[PDB]
């Protein structure tokens, strides 16, 4: 299985309320914390050595409102993911040389703040899609890994 | 391993959270057997492996009493959870990969209940602390 | 990427120069010994409550050659691995239980034992080849578990 | 946690194996590196991440080096793997799923290098110790 109609509800409802500016920082920032080797990649961010420090970086709230938007190009092609992310795919191997199991940290995190924003509302039919979408953009972002 | 720092942080959310320990359970199990359908093995032996059944509830209780045990052998989860151990290395079987699944299901719902409460601090600790859990209860397996 | 002729010419290189009655038994009680939630299914095989026990159960053995040829099949169908395993998959979901994370279990000790019996010849570029058969077989077991 | 049979299993393995350390650590990070290429975003500041380099071959003896000292301080891994845990923790920044890719590849080579010596009762035993060293090398991440 590939998509269903229902799957294609939820997922459609999710980002057309999806408050980016909130979601962002927060699930990028929560990673930072969570995971701390995902801050490999932040050098000149600041100093992001404590908790708090990371919470109220503008540089990390900035970069995580990037990447939640980078969502946005497989919620508009899903039939076509792979394709769509192939680019963005071949930039975090070659340029940027992001480890890709980083991908699958930050959807959890992503999944845990959306979690909190949405309460009863994320139900397990709901989570079920979201982490269905999820997996399928970490697969295409790792796909031009050589 | 977990610091004082961890310890008291699991310690002040359990604290908090531990009221609605059952509720957790039944809405993580249920989330685990949805999301997670191949989990749904270990269950056969019942007719309702369903969101929320009488079978779904009850278990959801009996794994967050394994859970509130483990708060308070927080200081020795191996010895602690040893019992617990046995029986799902001998009796159950179960393959430990499941632990991370259904660890990361408790995450979502204390999330979605307790969205003030559970920041990146408590977030850090209480993960640290559930791996934790998953090692004590692989510990008799091999 | 799908198959290369490379790698396809060494997956048919490997198949036939197969021991089964070999790898066979050894693959599997390697994997209860090793994996030991895996002898869930295996209550009726005799006695398995240590490694010599294992290692002579002729049960044990006999399933062991048994799993290794139901490789055979997704080698002479290369390019439709997912539509040949689904009956298997529906097998071990449904009447057998079997919890799918233990197909990659066997696969590593597979891998572990051919690596023992090719030794110097079992390459990093065969290692790589054999390992993303497995891989692709393993997916298509666990693909029809609703 | 090892027992005291995993523990005489791994010391009496690391006593036939251990001469070869330099051959096995190029070995295993040479197939990484192919079976794994997603690791190698961690070596991207050599120009020679290809199979038995120059680059390579030197890592490959200072990784198996740190297998000696685990197995020399097998009764408390944390405490004796402390300094290489900071290392990868705060300055590599290494993900620890990786420890795992390694030590899968670490397997095959003793597998192919000695077949007599690698029983399957060798292999759980080593097996948990290797698990053993990567949550050691994760002690300080977090
Ligand atoms: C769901 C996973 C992710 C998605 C969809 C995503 C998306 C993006 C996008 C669209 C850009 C575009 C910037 C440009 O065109 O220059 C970007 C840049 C970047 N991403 Fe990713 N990202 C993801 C995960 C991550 C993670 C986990 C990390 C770090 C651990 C990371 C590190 C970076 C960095 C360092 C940049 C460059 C920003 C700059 O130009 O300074 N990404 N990402
Ligand atoms: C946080 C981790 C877990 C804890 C603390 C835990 C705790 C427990 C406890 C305390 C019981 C026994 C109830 C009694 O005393 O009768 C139990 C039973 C059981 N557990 Fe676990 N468990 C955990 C994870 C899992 C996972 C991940 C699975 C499988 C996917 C699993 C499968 C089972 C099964 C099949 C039983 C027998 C249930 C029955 O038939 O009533 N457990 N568990
Ligand atoms: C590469 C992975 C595997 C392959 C290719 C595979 C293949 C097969 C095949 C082809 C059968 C056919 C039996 C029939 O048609 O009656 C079978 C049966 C069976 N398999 Fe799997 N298997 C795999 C992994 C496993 C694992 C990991 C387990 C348990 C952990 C398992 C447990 C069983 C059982 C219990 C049966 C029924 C045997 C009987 O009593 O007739 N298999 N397997
Ligand atoms: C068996 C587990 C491991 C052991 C025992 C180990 C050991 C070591 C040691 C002892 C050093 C440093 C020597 C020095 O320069 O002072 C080192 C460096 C390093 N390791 Fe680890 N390591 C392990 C796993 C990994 C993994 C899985 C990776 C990622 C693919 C990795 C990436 C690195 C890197 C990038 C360096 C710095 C190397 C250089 O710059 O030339 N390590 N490792």
């Amino acid at each position: 299985v590939e998509w269903t109609d229902k799957e294609r509800s939820i997922i459609s409802d999710i980002f057309s309320h999806m408050d980016y500016d909130d979601i962002g920082p927060k699930a990028l920032s929560r990673c930072l914390i969570v995971y701390p080797w995902t801050q490999r990649h932040f050098s000149g961010f600041g100093n992001l050595y404590n908790a708090e420090a990371i919470i109220g970086n503008a540089n990390v709230a900035a970069h995580g409102i990037k990447v939640l938007h980078g969502l946005d190009r497989g919620v508009k092609n899903m039939d076509n993911i792979a394709a769509t992310y192939a680019d963005l795919s071949t930039l975090h191997s070659e340029k940027l040389h992001v480890d890709p199991d980083n991908f699958k940290l930050l959807s959890d995190c992503i999944t845990i703040v959306l979690a909190a924003k949405m309460g009863h509302a994320f139900t397990a039919e709901t989570q079920g899609a979201f982490q269905k979408f999820l997996a399928v953009v970490v697969s295409a972002l790792g796909k031009q890994y050589h | 391993s977990l610091s004082d720092k961890d310890k008291a942080a699991v310690r002040a959310l359990w604290s908090k959270i531990g009221k609605s320990a059952d509720a957790i359970g039944n809405d993580a199990l249920s989330r685990m057997i949805v999301v997670y359908p191949q989990t749904k093995t270990y269950f056969s032996h019942w007719p309702d492996v369903t969101p929320g059944s009488p079978h779904i509830k009850a278990h959801g209780k009996k794994v967050m009493g394994g859970i509130a045990l483990a708060v308070s052998k927080i200081d020795d989860l191996k010895t602690g959870l040893m019992e617990l151990s046995e029986q799902h290395a001998y009796k159950l079987r179960v393959d430990p990969a499941n632990f991370k699944i259904l660890n990361h299901c408790i995450l979502v719902v204390i999330s979605t209940m307790f969205p003030k409460e559970f920041t990146p601090e408590a977030h850090v600790s209480l993960d640290k602390f559930l791996s934790g859990v998953a090692l004590a209860l692989a510990e008799r397996y091999r």
